[PDB]
């Protein structure tokens, strides 16, 4: 039937960048007149697919992938860019052919004093190729020198929390991240349009 | 809103001693860091020293060890940088930024990244010379 989105944009708490969520959308219709004709999104950026041709197509298999990140971050949710998230808790292949939104969440995912449960990778030994994730809290080795237990600027807690407060600035103010990923097989189409 | 103003530095010479200071404005976190941070001319950014909010415990950067400490008056929400035996290379601009603390399953630890701090400030000189 209609496929489950809902489940997708309109969940209760998401999840932290590093420890990104998937989920496959399969055998299914779905219209996404609720989500381009929406104005309730701030980040509706498409590659390689039209989104209002969208309920004309169909696919093999269709991933929403959804995650937190600050506002000054989402440019990251991006074909070929850099820096913390896109360098080490999130990738997008420079052949995404997807769409990617996202919306201010200020109002749910901040806390007075700070709220600590959205947490950041800071830093890897490589970069994370396309639709990789990495969960590990390996102390990581800043200095070389070698590392037992955690200590100091030599060794690093790899993950920072992001410590939204609501009365942050909004690049700093929390954003629900939806990225949906659209692919054709060599096999049959399941996820369609309505029409 | 979190604002931070780094005092103190000058010309001073080897063996010396100087003492820096931040300002701290707006934080209205619950657990949080401070750190010092210096940029040598024609080098990386690199950091000093880490204090945590809860305890006050700290961390220091290795070479800077056994003469530079931090300390903080929760009052004037100032943490401070006790320079002790300066030497040339400790030569540069050094700096204060902010940063959350980050709690993992109630376990607390405290990063201050010159990669990653959340909040930081214009700046100090501190030339060693003779
Ligand atoms: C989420 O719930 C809202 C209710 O305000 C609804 O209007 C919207 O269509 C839902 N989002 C979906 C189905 O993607």
């Amino acid at each position: 039937n209609l496929c489950p989105f809902g489940e997708v944009f309109n969940a209760t708490r998401f999840a932290s960048v590093y420890a990104w969520n998937r989920k496959r959308i399969s055998n299914c219709v779905a219209d996404y007149s609720v989500l381009y004709n929406s104005a309730s999104f701030s980040t509706f950026k498409c590659y390689g697919v039209s989104p209002t041709k969208l309920n004309d197509l169909c696919f093999t298999n269709v991933y929403a992938d959804s995650f937190v990140i600050r506002g000054d971050e989402v440019r990251q949710i991006a074909p070929g860019q850099t820096g913390k998230i896109a360098d080490y808790n999130y990738k997008l292949p420079d052949d995404f052919t997807g769409c990617v939104i996202a919306w201010n969440s200020n109002n749910l995912d901040s806390k007075v004093g700070g709220n600590y449960n959205y947490l950041y990778r800071l830093f890897r030994k490589s970069n994370l190729k396309p639709f990789e994730r990495d969960i590990s809290t390996e102390i990581y080795q800043a200095g070389s020198t070698p590392c037992n237990g955690v200590e100091g600027f030599n060794c690093y807690f790899p993950l920072q929390s992001y410590g939204f407060q609501p009365t942050n600035g909004v690049g700093y103010q929390p954003y629900r991240v939806v990225v949906l990923s659209f692919e054709l097989l060599h096999a049959p189409a399941t996820v369609c349009g309505p029409k | 809103d979190v604002q931070l103003q780094e005092s103190g530095g000058g010309l001073v010479q080897p063996g010396g001693s100087l003492r820096l200071s931040c300002a701290a404005s707006g934080l209205t976190l619950d657990y949080y860091a401070i750190g010092w941070f210096r940029q040598a001319p024609g080098k990386e950014r690199e950091g000093v020293s880490c204090i945590s909010s809860s305890d006050g415990s700290t961390y220091y950067a290795d070479s800077v060890k056994g003469r530079f400490t931090t300390s903080r008056d929760n009052a004037k929400n100032t943490v401070y940088l006790q320079m002790n035996s300066l030497k040339p290379e400790d030569t540069a601009v050094y700096y204060c930024a902010a940063v959350p603390s980050t709690y993992y399953s109630g376990t607390y630890y405290y990063t201050c990244h010159p990669g990653g701090m959340d909040y930081w400030g214009k700046g100090t000189q501190v030339t060693v010379s003779s």
